[PDB]
């Protein structure tokens, strides 16, 4: 591009490890965290005073202190005049922009922006737009910008870990939570705080699968299905439901439980979210 | 911003004058503006002036890894981004209908004409290939950019010299000018663009080299790219009011004559420059 | 790196570039040098959308990101901060060859922008590079590719510590002028004239590695000579932060 | 002689009109194995004359090789410019100054003569849409059997070239308003000698006459069935 | 034209269509600058108080990368300090600079995407832009002239190279670019490489008190005005 | 996207809010609109299909299978969605492109089918063309075309073994079906107003939806298997507010439109998916109609 | 003179006796009239014109049209009526509840969105047509104004070719069936159709500040069923090419009502798509 | 002093009347903002939450950015003595500048870009603009800077005078 310092002409290769010993790799990660316990959420508000409201969210990779994984910076921009090319809108226009930080980008040099970044925008847009009162501020717009500082797993490494979709659900859950923190910080009329919960159906043995809150695919041998839920506990409403996984219709109960635990994760995350907002004021 | 238009007085008069067989420049309908071709001190720089239309063009070669359209092939590109210097109507990083067609006509002309030996360009297959970039700078736009640019591009490419290279024990050595004298770029035949314009409401009036003012009044145009030997490398009458095929054949027949004198000029001008380099 | 409200996060990710993929490559004798010939350093600045009101998605884009990137790039090379000797990857059988080069993608993101971007941005670049620990890599002739140890890491031999100091002139226009160190976003909007001074004091004598005055005429030779002392003081305090 | 075809012989050209009910105008056109479907928005408000906006969609399946087409974004933008200018040479855009006409072209299959097919498909849709036209902007291809390098005087121009012929032989696209000699579009990207050009244009113009007979016939067959019922 | 010639060479009205223009060549660098007089500013840069100055730099070859974006900012900030921007509140001033030639570094293979600051070309760009502004008749507070000093070090001595070639710049221990206003004030001071403040101040003297560019600007402008005001008599 | 007046919307919401939902079409909540489709519409494409709704929208999908150098499974398949008049990057287009891919890659069985041998895999190109202008939300139609297309897809039979580069019989009639007669995934845009669940909603209906879900399902009533759910941001949220006759409204005034201000009630989500997966339900109706198309 | 369909570029007549009309053009170098479109040659008063087979609505003064407002402009709205360009609705051309009475007219120009907003439907009459062909609407008759209590459907001859036509009246009120009660119907000559419950402020006739409020009056289920039934009827006519007109709609509605009564699903079922839709057309063309 | 979170229950609609920062849901009143609760206690007691938009009748201070013989376009900065984190454009139509002789008054004689105007919002406008009227004694220019760039002072209601250059300039002075 004209706008960036292009790297070397040749295509650079990401580091490939020596992998000298198979034995050294040894045991596969196992979820020590209880099935109903989310990661430890670190959430801060007002991290970018220049913005009308902002928040920062960070998670321990595997519930290990200091081993940081997901890192999200969110900067809500307060109701502001809409561009004049489309100068009117009866309802406040929630606009969501989600970008992986260059450090978090799948490719250090990329021909195309990740479809994943656009997708997360739509999911987050749907989740937040439900939680935001558009009627309050007609003729105005509000822009929620999420900077995915760090993913819970390195992008090029995630390709090896079964599927990126599970990571995207984890990322989306964080985006919902942090964005809600920023929205509350920005003083944007919201129907209820919305927190992002995620839960999975997993099978790490020949025994029956378990429902697990806030999963990470590396900790499980097989994720049969997962669900991400933007949930409003004070409303008992879901603004954005996202589910993926092959489930027989005979297992409708498991899906129902999977959603409920996913909502339970959202309640758990909302607990941190309210605690952070309460202490903020 | 949007292009400025001539007043309907200017539009009517220019059309009126052409119906009289007269042009505001005093030239005949089938006559070009005084053509000045200047070569810069650096190899590969060519500076063409058609009266008030000036088009500086600089050729350049950089060895680069081959990918995409030419994954192992060696690739020649033309860049002709117009700038406010061309006219305030143009804006940086904002391609236009004029620029896109200008670039499209040039690249088709040079590539389809087979002027360059692409196989000669690749130092190594799938690893390193010479990339021949020619940058076209429209210093002043007074119509017929497609024609002025074509002369500058071919003049630059024929004037341009590659850095010398050598394969030794399989090692590709690329020599800076200090290490070795740059080698001229091999060049089979020189295509030249000719851009007719048509003005009558039935397209019955054909003008050979349009001033910017004329280009705003014309109802159509037809670019023709030809070798000195009569081989047409491309024709582009991309719409506009229709023109009788006999007229277009007349236009091409005349165009060959103009191409021949363009080819003679460039050959002469290159020879004159060559003596300055080697008296 | 946080400097008041301004907050820069710099991340240096190293990637391996095989020589067979490098045009103009030559085996070193052990040109512009490997760093520039091969573009082994790739700094890029992201004025992250919404980091400040002027970077809102609807606001027209500005060149500030590009200018800082090249400012860093040129300063990164002119300071000779990183030596290509460190980035070479050798085969050394047991006929030595360089088989690839480490390419440092030095990405910066302004999480918060409160003015004076270069000082923070440059500090982040230097701080990150000092922290950089590339994995020890070697040529695997059997796999015919460069492979890296999963545990062993080599740290960059960053030489010197060029610290960037900046200031802006505020004019009453007796034409009283106030020199404002680390201009805040608001202050930059009012001060047309700015000065940037990059100094290195690791020799115990201030060495100016770069100067960038522009936008006004208040900063004559006298103030610039005076400012070199101010930059040295800024270097001393920052030196105590970038341990 | 050409495989399964005479030198002065179109491939089976089959077209349909009002192909899609939703579109104000729609056309389907098949020229040999080249398939183009077109849906034209009727002039509608999206300044001196109506804007004609042409969007060409080349489906990946339409190309014999995905790599060959390689996106070809510059090629498509050029084709859209060619068609838009071609149609505007006939459409009475001055009758709808404050409106826009949108032509959407989908290249469902490519077997050469793509530009000619695109222009023909556009006119069929424009006629379907009821847009006042000066005359059918019919298009067709023509290319000397001998190569320009071969320089065979005995060789005579072909018509409606297949994709393979477009790779091997010099070829041209001529679009003529009506049955008239005058040419709205003359795109000849392949190298050809000037002596050959007159023959190719003469053949190409005649091809357009043949195509127009087909196109006009297709329009009437739809027209007759409509007046027969409403 | 070439690097060996001490005398700067310039022309004005080089490009006829432009409001003002100038072609300037010195020390092997040739740049052609077109200036457009206050015109409609695109709403993006329609400042309420003063005209927007929009410097555009186009390299001789390759597409303008980040490097040019910096040059545009450098010249945009300085010329905005020179032009009487207050006189055309909502207007825009285009200053397109086209680098027609620079001394070809015989010791390096062509690289078009290079993003390093090129102090080498800053003086030529500044002079040509200054001439074009004078040609365009844009009101200005003062004229300005730029000079480039490369502090090469040979053996035990430091050697000042004035208006160096890019090859000299890369070999130089440090390079400096000073742009002094007609009032002898400093307008730009871009510098790079290791140097003491004493070395910089020494270069400041070399660039300020020396080809007399002040005279060259005045002499060439005198010739231009004398030529087109010959009628006045 | 779609534009309607608040008074027009108020009627639609009220009509669909009634205990038996009075859809504007007069259609039953369980009932789809008439379906018109074609298979092998494009020759020389391993699978192609055309679908056109009574709504007037149409779409064409073509499937190209190319042997590529690699039981083995990787996301070789790529989906492209050509919408006329979009910038090739719009939210709707990319969201659809990911959504359809999500359905097929949801089980990963589909990836397995495209595995010629351990050395070579079938890289499958799915190109989706919306022939008509996007008058209504394309997702339902695009999914049905993709289902029909994949069903029509035939894969070259392999004369060659696997360790050698694969060699395939050339007869398209000899080439066996992909998804030979699990089924390719169907996806239904399901909508809710109040407690009423609605299927195959019209753009007018979808404009007043309190909840909208894109539910992707497959079969092996039929043995249905849920594959994914995505919440379509109810377009109702972007509609203008109603103006009562002669500030915060305290009451849900009858006949005054008001955009659905919150999320979907937790129970409704269970109801929306429960009704999709009920045996003999809408999915069976859709597959019955879809499987009846000649192939 | 519609013996056969004339086509674009086809010579209609060469003699100078005729004036040209819509769908035809004269090359400047001859007296000949040539058809611009595929259509039927219509001859009246020695003026030759071609009615195209299919063309977007072309307004004429006095046309009663239904359109939804797309834009708000200075003292003007742009109304989509399915024509070649949006019809204009001057702010001076609407029945302000008390524009003179309020003395707020200076305020009114700024608050146009209080009267109509983007997307709002209205029924209006064409008071004029510009040379470019854009219509100018007027809404001062009490029966004209914002449309409420109804459903909107667009007719453009989809498949069946035939669509809405000028008729004795474009607005009527039908008693309705199953105790629906008075429901109005508006057959916008431009192809847009509106079906709503009757109200005294409505466009219909039984056989002012609130005028612009978008609040629907209460509508009972049976009323919505019949309103839906009429909407199905209209589509049934269009999908089979029948003239959509008040006379042909009432015939269809009665047929549909009786069809539902004899149907086993009972009068409650309102569906009319597909074969059942064709069944209505077959019984309606008789 | 009670802190309330978004979605926190405040009480039934029968006990309170929704105020700023609150929203009703199923006959219950909730806080739509993170902020402190406040009850007006005037009919029912209004309840609100405090963690802003211009409104008709509000007095705003704005900066003139461009003037046209018809209307002067200003940027709204302050609404009711409250600075706005985000800004809105407003139009002062020539009719709205002066209380009398609205035909005689000219924009050039009233405001010029850069000066600060205190204006009364007349209406939420079409497109992106508000409509503001300075046709009142308390409304008009507040801060004015001469063509020479000096900060001026109001010599008389018609014109500002410059303390350094001495020149006067015709502008719509705000009387207080």
């Amino acid at each position: 591009d004209r706008r960036r310092i292009n790297g070397p002409a040749g295509a650079t290769i990401p580091p490939v490890y020596e992998d000298s010993g198979i034995s050294e790799v040894k045991a596969l990660k196992i979820r020590s965290r209880p099935s109903n316990i989310i990661r430890k959420i670190y959430l801060k508000t007002g991290v970018t005073p220049s913005a009308s409201g902002s928040a920062y969210l960070e998670l321990e990779t595997s519930a290990n202190s200091g081993v940081s994984g997901l890192k999200l910076s969110c900067t809500v921009h307060g109701p502001r005049s809409l561009p004049r090319s489309s100068p009117f809108s009866p309802h406040m226009v929630v606009s969501t922009h989600v970008k992986y930080a260059p450090f978090a980008t799948k490719q250090r040099r990329g021909y195309l922006r990740d479809p994943t970044e656009r997708d997360l925008g739509i999911h987050l847009e749907a989740a937040l737009r439900g939680a935001i009162i558009a009627d309050r501020w007609p003729k105005s717009g509000v822009d929620i910008i999420i900077s995915i500082i760090e993913g819970d797993q390195d992008r090029e490494a995630s390709k090896t870990q079964g599927d990126e979709v599970w990571d995207m659900m984890n990322t989306l859950s964080g985006c919902i939570t942090v964005a809600s923190a920023a929205l509350a910080d920005a003083g944007i009329d919201c129907v209820d705080t919305v927190a992002g919960g995620v839960a999975a159906l997993v099978q790490d043995s020949d025994g029956s699968p378990e429902i697990v809150v806030d999963p990470i695919p590396s900790e499980h041998r097989k994720i049969l299905a997962a669900c991400c839920v933007a949930y409003l506990p004070m409303r008992d409403e879901v603004t954005n439901l996202w589910f993926r996984g092959d489930l027989p219709a005979s297992d409708m109960d498991l899906y129902t439980e999977l959603v409920e635990k996913g909502i339970q994760a959202s309640r758990s995350a909302n607990r941190v979210l309210v605690d952070c907002l309460t202490e903020t004021v | 911003p949007r292009e400025v238009e001539p007043s309907l007085s200017e539009r009517q008069f220019v059309l009126q004058a052409l119906q009289e067989g007269l042009r505001l420049d005093g030239r005949q309908l089938d006559q070009y503006r005084p053509l000045s071709l200047t070569f810069g001190d650096q190899y590969g720089v060519a500076d063409v002036t058609f009266g008030k239309t000036r088009v500086l063009a600089k050729a350049s070669a950089e060895v680069t890894v081959p990918y995409a359209d030419r994954p192992l092939d060696g690739i020649f590109t033309i860049a002709t981004e117009l700038s406010p210097m061309t006219s305030p109507t143009f804006e940086v990083n904002r391609p236009t209908e004029t620029e896109v067609l200008l670039s499209r006509l040039l690249e088709k002309t040079i590539r389809r004409s087979g002027a360059l030996d692409t196989e000669s360009l690749c130092l190594v297959a799938g690893q390193k290939c010479w990339s021949i970039r020619v940058d076209v700078h429209v210093m002043s736009h007074d119509g017929n950019l497609v024609d002025a640019a074509c002369i500058a591009v071919v003049a630059a490419l024929r004037h341009f010299r590659k850095p010398d290279t050598s394969i030794e024990s399989g090692v590709l050595t690329i020599y800076t000018p200090a290490e070795r004298e740059p080698v001229p770029l091999s060049w089979l035949h020189t295509p030249f663009c000719v851009t007719w314009s048509f003005f009558g409401d039935e397209g019955e009036i054909a003008v050979l080299d349009a001033t910017w003012l004329e280009e705003q009044v014309r109802v159509g145009s037809c670019t023709i790219s030809m070798n000195k030997h009569g081989e047409i490398c491309q024709i582009a009458k991309l719409g506009g009011t229709p023109v009788e095929a006999v007229s277009l054949l007349q236009c091409t027949s005349i165009a060959l004559t103009k191409v021949k004198e363009f080819s003679d000029l460039v050959d002469k001008k290159l020879a004159e420059d060559f003596k300055r380099r080697n008296p | 790196v946080r400097a008041g409200d301004t907050t820069v996060l710099c991340g240096v990710r190293g990637e391996v570039l095989p020589v067979e993929r490098i045009p103009l490559f030559r085996q070193p004798d052990v040109g512009r040098g490997e760093l520039k010939e091969y573009d082994l350093l790739v700094p890029n600045i992201e004025l992250a959308t919404g980091s400040a009101p002027q970077f809102l998605p609807g606001v027209p884009p500005t060149a500030l990101a590009q200018t800082l990137s090249t400012r860093v790039y040129s300063l990164l090379h002119s300071t000779r901060l990183v030596s290509a000797e460190e980035l070479r990857i050798w085969y050394r059988p047991v006929q030595d060859r360089v088989v690839a080069y480490w390419v440092l993608y030095i990405d910066l993101v302004f999480l918060s922008f409160d003015g004076n971007p270069f000082d923070v941005a440059w500090a982040a670049v230097v701080a990150a590079l000092r922290d950089t620990k590339l994995p020890v890599a070697r040529w695997d002739p059997d796999r015919e590719m460069v492979v890296c140890s999963k545990t062993e890491t080599m740290k960059l031999t960053i030489k010197g510590l060029p610290i960037a100091c900046s200031a802006a002139v505020f004019l009453e226009k007796k034409n009283r002028h106030w020199i404002l160190l680390d201009p805040d976003r608001l202050e930059e909007s009012l001060c047309k004239e700015v000065i940037t001074m990059v100094v290195d004091f690791s020799d115990g004598e201030t060495r100016i590695r770069a100067i960038e005055k522009q936008g006004g005429t208040v900063f004559g030779r006298e103030l610039i000579r005076s400012f070199a002392l101010v930059a040295e003081d800024r270097w001393k305090v920052v030196k105590e932060v970038m341990k | 002689r050409v495989d399964g075809r005479r030198w002065n012989e179109l491939r089976r050209v089959h077209a349909q009109i009002r192909t899609q009910a939703a579109a104000d105008g729609s056309s389907y056109l098949e020229m040999g194995h080249t398939k183009v479907m077109c849906v034209v928005t009727g002039p509608s408000e999206p300044g001196k004359e109506a804007e004609v906006v042409v969007s060409i969609v080349i489906a990946g399946f339409s190309s014999v090789d995905r790599k060959r087409h390689g996106r070809n974004d510059k090629r498509i933008i050029e084709m859209q410019s060619t068609v838009a200018n071609a149609l505007s040479a006939s459409l009475h855009t001055h009758l709808f100054p404050h409106s826009q006409i949108t032509i959407s072209l989908h290249v469902l299959s490519q077997d050469g003569s793509l530009l000619a097919a695109l222009i023909n498909a556009a006119t069929l849709a424009c006629v379907d849409a009821g847009i006042p036209m000066t005359d059918y902007v019919v298009a067709c291809t023509a290319g000397s059997t001998s190569t320009y390098a071969a320089n065979d005087e005995n060789a005579d121009p072909l018509l409606d070239l297949n994709h393979q012929e477009e790779q091997e032989l010099p070829w041209l696209t001529v679009a003529t308003l009506g049955e008239s000699d005058k040419v709205a579009v003359l795109v000849c990207e392949s190298r050809v000698q000037v002596s050959r050009l007159e023959g190719m244009l003469a053949v190409g113009v005649d091809g357009c006459k043949q195509i127009r007979a087909i196109l006009d016939h297709v329009v009437r067959q739809k027209g007759r069935r409509m007046i027969r019922e409403g | 034209t070439t690097t060996a010639t001490t005398a700067p060479e310039a022309a004005l009205g080089v490009l006829p269509r432009a409001d003002g223009s100038a072609r300037y060549s010195h020390a092997g660098y040739t740049v052609t600058a077109s200036v457009n007089g206050p015109i409609e500013a695109q709403r993006r840069d329609e400042h309420p108080y003063e005209a927007h100055v929009d410097v555009i730099v186009r390299p001789a070859a390759g597409v303008g990368g980040t490097r040019e974006r910096h040059l545009e900012s450098i010249l945009q900030s300085s010329f905005a300090q020179i032009i009487l921007v207050k006189s055309f509140p909502r207007s825009l001033i285009q200053i397109v600079l086209q680098v027609e030639e620079s001394p070809e570094n015989e010791y390096v293979n062509t690289k078009l995407v290079q993003a390093s600051l090129n102090f080498a070309v800053m003086p030529a760009l500044f002079q040509t832009a200054m001439l074009a502004l004078l040609s365009a008749g844009v009101p200005m507070r003062a004229t300005a002239t730029a000079t480039a000093i490369a502090l090469a070090s040979e053996n035990g001595a430091t050697k000042t190279l004035i208006d160096p070639s890019p090859r000299q710049v890369e070999l130089a221990q440090s390079v400096h670019v000073f742009a002094f206003t007609s009032q002898d004030e400093l307008l730009l001071a871009e510098s790079e490489g290791d140097f003491t403040i004493k070395e910089w101040d020494a270069a400041y003297e070399t660039a300020k008190n020396i080809p007399d560019l002040r005279h060259f600007i005045r002499s060439t402008m005198e010739a231009k005005v004398a030529t087109d005001l010959h009628w006045k008599s | 996207h779609v534009l309607l007046s608040p008074a027009e919307l108020a009627y639609l919401h009220a009509s669909l809010s009634l205990t038996p939902p009075i859809r504007p079409d007069g259609r039953s909540p369980t009932q789809f609109r008439p379906l018109i489709a074609e298979t092998g519409i494009l020759p020389g494409a391993n699978g192609s299909a055309r679908v056109c709704f009574a709504d007037g929208t149409e779409a064409i999908v073509g499937v190209k299978a190319e042997v590529e150098k690699t039981t083995g499974e990787a996301s070789w398949v790529e989906i492209t969605v050509e919408i006329p008049g979009v910038r090739d990057d719009d939210s709707g287009m990319v969201f659809l492109a990911q959504l359809l891919g999500e359905a097929l890659l949801a089980d990963g069985e589909f990836v397995k089918k495209l595995w010629i041998n351990r050395r070579y895999h079938w890289k499958l190109y799915i190109d989706i063309l919306l022939i008509s202008p996007p008058l209504s939300y394309p997702l339902p139609l695009l999914s049905l075309t993709t289902h029909l297309a994949l069903l029509s897809t035939r894969l070259p039979r392999l004369k060659s073994e696997g360790d050698e580069d694969p060699y395939f019989d050339d007869d398209w009639a000899v080439a066996p079906y992909l998804f030979p007669r699990t089924r390719p995934p169907i996806t239904l845009l399901v909508m809710a107003v109040g407690n009423n669940i609605l299927f195959d909603p019209s753009k007018e209906e979808l404009a007043v939806a309190d909840v909208a879900l894109a539910v992707s399902v497959t079969a092996t009533g039929r043995k249905l298997r849920l594959l994914s759910i995505r919440t379509i941001d109810p377009p109702s949220r972007l509609t203008p507010p109603g103006v009562p006759n002669s500030s915060e409204p305290i009451e849900p005034i009858e006949g005054v439109w008001r955009a659905p201000r919150g999320g979907a009630k937790r129970l409704v989500l269970g109801a929306l998916v429960q009704k999709v997966l009920e045996k003999g339900g809408v999915v069976d109706e859709v597959l019955d109609a879809l499987e009846g198309v000649e192939l | 003179s519609s013996s056969d369909i004339v086509t674009p570029g086809e010579l209609i007549t060469t003699s100078p006796q005729f004036m040209r009309g819509h769908g035809t053009y004269i090359p400047p170098g001859t007296t000949s009239i040539i058809s611009s479109v595929a259509g039927t040659i219509l001859r009246t008063n020695k003026l030759l014109s071609v009615r195209p087979l299919r063309a977007r609505y072309t307004p004429e003064v006095g046309d009663l049209v239904v359109g939804r407002i797309i834009e708000v402009q200075a003292r003007r709205w742009r109304v989509d009526v399915g024509s070649t360009q949006f019809a204009s609705l001057p702010l001076s051309a609407i029945n302000l509840p008390g524009g003179i009475l309020r003395k707020r007219t200076e305020t009114d120009e700024l608050q146009m969105r209080s009267f109509f907003s983007e997307g709002d439907l209205l029924v209006a009459e064409v008071q004029g047509v510009y040379g470019d062909g854009g219509a100018v609407l007027h809404t001062r008759s009490l029966k004209y104004g914002k449309l409420r209590n109804g459903v909107f459907v667009a007719v453009s001859g989809m498949g069946g070719g035939g669509g809405v036509v000028r008729s004795r009246r474009q607005v009527w009120t039908l008693e309705g069936a199953n105790g629906a009660g008075l429901i109005d119907v508006v057959l916008g000559v431009n192809g847009y159709v509106w079906i709503a419950k009757h109200t005294e402020d409505g466009p219909g006739e039984d056989p002012s500040a609130n005028m612009y409020s978008s609040q629907n009056d209460r509508i009972e289920a049976e009323t919505m069923r019949e309103i839906a039934r009429l909407r199905g009827v209209v589509m049934a006519l269009v999908e089979n090419g029948l003239r959509v007109d008040e006379d042909m709609v009432m015939r269809g509605y009665r047929e549909a009502v009786e069809m539902a009564l004899v149907s086993p699903e009972g009068p409650e079922d309102v569906y009319l798509g597909g074969e059942r839709g064709r069944q209505l057309a077959a019984a309606l063309t008789a | 002093p009670t802190l309330a979170l978004p979605g926190q229950l405040l009480g039934p609609i029968s006990k309170y009347q929704p105020g700023p920062g609150t929203h009703v849901h199923e006959s219950n009143l909730y806080s739509s903002l993170l902020g402190t609760v406040h009850v007006t206690q005037p009919e029912l007691p209004t309840i609100s939450v405090s963690a802003i938009l211009p409104e008709v009748g509000n007095i705003v201070l704005c900066r003139v950015i461009r003037i046209t013989p018809r209307q002067a376009v200003v940027t709204i900065l302050v609404c009711g003595d409250t600075v706005l984190d985000a800004e809105w454009q407003g139009l002062i139509r020539v009719q709205d500048i002066r209380a009398t002789e609205k035909d005689r008054v000219k924009v050039y004689e009233s405001f010029r870009p850069g000066d600060i105007v205190r204006a009364e919002v007349i209406s939420l406008g079409d497109q992106a603009n508000y409509y503001l009227s300075t046709a009142r004694n308390e409304l008009g220019v507040i801060l004015a800077t001469s063509e020479a760039g000096n900060t001026m002072y109001p010599v008389s209601w018609r014109e500002y005078r410059d303390p350094i250059t001495g020149l006067t300039e015709l502008r719509k002075v705000a009387k207080p």
